[PDB]
DNA sequence: GACATGCCCGGGCATGTTTGCCTGGAGACTAGGGAGTAATCCCCTTGGCGGTTAAAACGCGGGGGACAGCGCGTACGTGCGTTTAAGCGGTGCTAGAGCTGTCTACGACCAATTGAGCGGCCTGCAGACCGGGATTCTCCAGG
DNA sequence: CCTGGAGAATCCCGGTCTGCAGGCCGCTCAATTGGTCGTAGACAGCTCTAGCACCGCTTAAACGCACGTACGCGCTGTCCCCCGCGTTTTAACCGCCAAGGGGATTACTCCCTAGTCTCCAGGCAAACATGCCCGGGCATGTC
């Protein structure tokens, strides 16, 4: 049902979001390199809060499972509970 | 849930009576008090579990703040920790 | 005003058994008095007849009088004496005997006295007494009422007691009897509707 | 049978010292609880939170607000060398980042 | 006509990117990848709204430190643009694959 | 203010046997009066008759004299005076015979006195005596209090108590009686009100 | 007491369109105030307020009063002065402002006066003027009628007009209105009656 | 007592586009202060705080101030000098800054201005105008009511305005707003009620 | 006069095993050392999940299906897939023996 | 009282099923533990005890060795990025390095 | 009563260091910047095993203590027991 | 004369400590640096033989893992020679 | 007889205080954990001597780091045009969240008995050493 | 400069010899296992409700695309100096050996602390108490 949203990541999202790093001039090819790894990012905190919902047995994920999935690996994110 | 809310207002109007907080800050305060909570709690879980010893007591949570907070923070915390505990027992 | 003090009520035959009476009279809407036993209450109207009959079981001596008062039937409205409404004080309706501040007033009679007490404040119309006439058992009298029950100020609708007093020549006390008294406008039409709850 | 005192008083701390023996019995961090346990991470707590809220309210003061946002929060967790170690990889939520340029990109 | 250098615009953009708070990624694409991704480990798999911007704070988080060690790349062999070495580098460097 | 004592409210019938009498009327939602035997209790309204009977085995001697004073029934309230609350102090409906500031008063009858105690704070009322009728056995007093119960600043939905007392002469005690009081909106509904809740 | 003269109750607006308003009260059983276009007639109850509403197409300069007058409507009765009953004129009523036997009285307003002229004996009350605002299109005047339509001896039963008029600071005719006025027990219930009797 | 005349009520935002602001409480048992848009109405406890925003398109002169006064909504008790009832007027519970008889006091304010005018004995509370704090799009003044409407002898359950005029150095009018109010002791309870029966 | 007091290790079960795949293969201590630092270290990190698992959930007792989601949040793809196959079979058997 | 059979006969394993009950209903882990808890456990610390000594089975016969030291440990494990992922933040005594030299650093 | 130990890391013994790593080619610099880390990293690690030593009130730093603090610091070490 | 040219013999090198496991640096040398800087947190303090060793195990592996991304670091600049500013990148990289 | 007019009772709202339920702290007793003492004795510290590897030192010279120059291509900046994300609605209902009942489940204890740990010996593997030679690396002629 | 042959050095292989570790066996105590009992956490069904999903229209901020120019990266050459490799010399580490005793450990006894159980006080919400207002019906005067 749903298909090529990778896509949605325009470029100047990514310029953006290196912009704020403190990137002052890029490439062409970072662009598809980005995507690759953003990828690869959200499929791993995905599965993992995807887990969570599974073993509580639920069909809906909740903000804790994706803050449950984020802290075990090493990123302990503040605002959405804890 | 219980929330800290009410508390981490009451600290601010200590330090700095005429600021308020916004609803996110308040949030982001309350994720930091579980945060620290759970590590100092679980450090000095394991420090009980080391020495063979079923109780924490004060100093399972003053070494676990030793090895948690950097050494500048550790010794004001450490100093306020021993007050609260050398007034309630003497009071 | 205030009266100093409450006149006397209690129901005395005395030794001549003394006892009131009244006629049959019937209750159109053309009637002018009429009286009611079951209630001990004579309806009447403004200023008309109202006749009485005396009932005695002996002749009381000569130079016996009756006497004739009006008084508030609650007892917090006693000390106030029972006169005729401000407006009905005022109007010129006086028969040349009787002041123009009393209530009851005997008509028919020369020999009448209306006293206004110096020391209770209370206005009374006394008459002789005579005995019953050739054919008749009891003596009449015929009193007139000045003032509808419902005059403000005067009686207010508060219902009175009209005292009739049987007293020999020092004043002093025979026989007494009362009977509540409702002076209104048509009165056939009230004994009517009330003697129909009567019966209720 | 004297009035009782809240223990959070009894020790002069504003966070809830029962509410933290609640927690230090529960969610399985030991067998037992001492009494002075609760007490020493009470005021630990306390004064952590003071800090961060202390910095926090001077980076609101820099820009003349009259609250305290999640962005003052982020300011005065980097700006102080200590809450950068004990708050190293945490993420908050709108925190931004410091405006950092390295000097080599700089004109001239 | 004018016309500004190259590098000074982009120097007024780090400024007020590094200064702003708000999210870079737009929201309703994201929340489309986010679905695509899950579809293939469930299907019929519902989120809530908080739970989809948790998820995109933490990526713009990971990229935007990204972005930063791979400007240090670049600029420890003398370059301003980054490549894409600059990104492998940077992520062999910590373990991330 | 506050009273420096508190006055007794020991029922004391003396060497004449004073004791008190109450009427029968009904309870209806707004009676203007009424009374409750299993109460002792008496509920009115405001400005509005009272009746208090007075029983006695023997007739007093001559001077003897009526008092009325009220006070709290709970104790934490006795020593504070019972007077009119600042609004129905202000207004203007003194008969010429009461102050402004006095709660109790008298109605029909033209010797009354109030007295401002110097000592205690206290007002009150004072009549003189009568004797019943000859058939009668009590003579009856009409009282008027000026104030709901629930006057905020004055009695502030707080019971009392109107203590009367006979009294001589100079002022020495005869005897002694007592009765709670309410004076509320809706005496008749209030006495069901409270007389339903005594059923429990 | 019967006057001398008649007081014109021929409607002069003058040289401000003096004239008059009222308000658009219901027709509820007790209904303290409500106004009759209908009838031109106003239902109001005994001591209570009776809005006025002064409609000018100028503003009259500083000084000028408002005064009012009471005859009767009947010419049959246009010679008598319209005055309390002799009830409600010997009764304890008096709000210090307005002398006893006066009809009408204006409350609300400390800059009242009431006059008893010498020779024609009516009875008046005047007040200044103020202007509305400048989004309002009249000033309203709280008058207070202290009698019953149905007070015998005074109004009985006879309707009464109210003469409003307009005067300047030594008491010169500017302008003057007039209305009919009942003074009853039911307000809202008369006014509907006579509403309906209108048509019926 | 009575005033000498009535206060102005006409809406004008005025150069300055003046509006109030009121902040959006709830409805629940401990609410204190809760304002409600559909009625224009404030619910309100005694001596409680009431903010009251002050939104301006633009910043008025420097000298400008902020009046409030309150009137009763009912015309024929306008004169009447909105004040606290006696009982709460006598009753020890001044700040030292307001009178013990004004109704309306603003709190955290030293320059604030109680103003008893001599000429129409009216109450009021005046205080500087003062641009939005950093931050800020509108200026926040604290008022406090010191009686319930119902308080007997004082509003009496009549309604009042709040008027809220943006005034000069001199006193000239720049800006005018109003707003009811109902001093309450269940803010929440009543505005749910009165709310509930609006949508109703 | 004790000698020693009493101790425990997965020694006897890591030769056992090691017999499994290779029977003419043994091992050193050292060697040895290495696979009771293993065993103790991966207990912890299930021990540990399933303990957060049934905390979140309210749960208060660790069942096969804690240590079951907490095995797939810790190993990899591949081992988690064999991983839970043993650990399936053994609760299958042992309800069953 | 009947012939005692061991829970980990039961459940055809070679780790005690009683050792691991005990492990985890002490440590502070949980309030109860489930029957089944230290029997699937006890399953997946067998497997993947198998797996590391199957590779370093392997790698010891690589070397004509017929003991298994820490060097082979070493070896098998990073040889199988699976585990080497679950395992890459441990340090092995003596187990040394894999022999890598970049290609650029090569002659010729 | 003991200085001047860092010097005893000798010249080859990072020589030799640098070679399981790949390293083919080294700068003088590299040595007096080696012990520099170096130092960092035992302090880190000393400081906290002395700490779990004092809270057992032990006087003498056993292997448990260096595994404990270097586990918390994100390397577990196999094979010195834990 | 008989001589190799720059880079064989460290390159022979590579091969032969990458195969081998025995630790690289000398022992007491290690032995009285760790206590001078033990020392400075609590006197008169003891060390086990085993715990030593750990030290050396955990020291050798962090170096030598720093070396590999130091090379790297060297490598991705087109060089050879590690310099100093090599290590600190990497270590920055890793949050160091 | 029909109508006109006022007062009493009943109903229902308006308004403030009393009564009931949940959470945190106080008071008291029982059993186990912790503390202290006495003792053992294993392990760390220390010092000696000799042998020798490893470290330190100096020297040469080649390869790599470095700077400077030139080419051109990829990137940035700007403009116009196209797209769809935000916003603000409306509508439906799935699924989260909480409650109440009941059961199977695990904790707990006691009694019985096998598994695992420690201490005690012996052979095979791995290490070490020496000689052979096969492989790798470097320099010199030929083309 | 490129290719091939020869020399030199390192590494690998094979045989012999020696020492420690791995593996096994025997014994003893505690832990695992059996089998009862008890209490309740968790499953289950049930319900109400919130929050998510879907759809629509409108505004316009943001994304596409295309063109023009230039700063930027890359390759090249040429210094030159820094590090490598080698031999020589000096220093400290390893090894084996022995002794001293401080500190960790174990065992035994006793005292204080924490858990468990029961009861009271403060905060929040609904019910009761009581005054005020409106309408209906009857009472009573007028026509």
């Amino acid at each position: 049902v749903l298909r090529d949203n990778i896509q949605g990541i325009t470029k100047p999202a990514i310029r953006r979001l290196a912009r704020r790093g403190g990137v002052k001039r890029i490439s062409g090819l970072i662009y598809e390199e980005t995507r690759g790894v953003l990828k690869v990012f959200l499929e791993n905190v995905i599965r993992d809060a995807v887990t969570y919902t599974e073993h509580a047995k639920r069909k809906t994920v909740t903000a804790m499972d994706v803050v449950y999935a984020l802290k075990r690996q090493g990123r302990t994110l503040y605002g959405f509970g804890g | 849930k219980e929330s800290y809310s009410i508390y981490v207002y009451k600290v601010l109007k200590q330090v700095h009576p005429d600021t308020g907080i916004s609803s996110k800050a308040m949030g982001i305060m309350n994720s930091f008090v579980n945060d620290i909570f759970e590590r100092i709690a679980g450090e000095a879980s394991r420090l009980a579990h080391y020495n063979k010893r079923s109780t924490i007591t004060s100093r399972e949570i003053q070494t676990a703040v030793r090895l948690l907070l950097p050494g500048e923070l550790a010794k004001h915390a450490v100093s306020e920790g021993t007050k609260a505990v050398t007034k309630y027992t003497s009071a | 005003p205030l009266s100093s003090s409450v006149p006397s009520q209690k129901t005395y035959q005395g030794s001549y058994g003394f006892r009131l009476g009244f006629l049959h009279s019937g209750t159109a809407k053309s009637v002018t008095c009429t009286y009611s036993p079951a209630l001990n209450k004579m309806f009447c109207q403004l200023a008309k007849t109202c006749p009485v009959q005396l009932w005695v079981d002996s002749t009381p001596p000569p130079g016996t009088r009756v006497r004739a008062m009006a008084i508030y039937k609650q007892s917090q409205h006693m000390t106030e004496v029972v006169r005729r409404c401000p407006h009905h004080e005022r109007c010129s309706d006086s028969d040349g005997l009787a002041p123009p501040q009393h209530l009851i007033r005997v008509e028919g009679n020369l020999r009448v006295e209306y006293l206004d007490d110096r020391n209770t404040f209370r206005h009374s119309v006394v008459v002789p007494y005579e005995p019953p006439e050739v054919g008749s058992d009891c003596t009449t009298i015929h009193y007139n009422y000045m003032c509808n029950s419902s005059c403000m100020g005067g009686m207010n609708r508060r219902p009175i007691l009209t005292i009739i007093t049987l007293e020999d020549s020092s004043g002093n006390l025979l026989g007494r009897n009362s009977f509540e008294v409702r002076v209104c406008a048509c009165p056939g039409r009230d004994r009517r509707t009330e003697e129909e709850n009567l019966r209720k | 049978r004297a009035k009782a005192k809240t223990r959070s008083s009894r020790a002069g701390l504003q966070f809830p010292v029962g509410r933290v023996h609640r927690l230090l019995r529960k969610g399985n961090y030991s067998e037992r609880v001492g009494a002075g346990a609760p007490v020493y991470l009470a005021a630990v707590l306390e004064y952590l939170t003071a800090e961060i809220l202390e910095l926090a309210g001077n980076a609101a003061r820099d820009n003349k607000k009259t609250r305290i946002i999640p962005r003052h929060l982020q300011l005065a967790i980097r700006n102080d060398e200590e809450l950068n170690k004990l708050l190293g990889r945490v993420t908050i939520a709108q925190g931004g980042v410091l405006p950092n340029i390295q000097a080599v990109l700089l004109p001239k | 006509p004018h016309r500004y250098r190259p590098g000074t615009v982009a120097l007024r953009e780090i400024r007020r990117y590094q200064k702003s708070t708000e999210l870079l990624i737009r929201k309703l694409p994201f929340q489309r990848l986010v679905r695509e991704i899950a579809q293939d480990f469930k299907t019929d798999l519902r989120f809530q709204s908080s739970a989809v911007m948790a998820l995109q704070e933490a990526c713009e988080a990971y990229l935007v430190g990204l972005f930063e060690d791979t400007n240090l790349c670049a600029i420890h062999a003398k370059r301003v643009t980054i490549m894409p070495k600059d990104i492998q580098l940077a992520r062999r460097i910590r373990g991330e694959r």
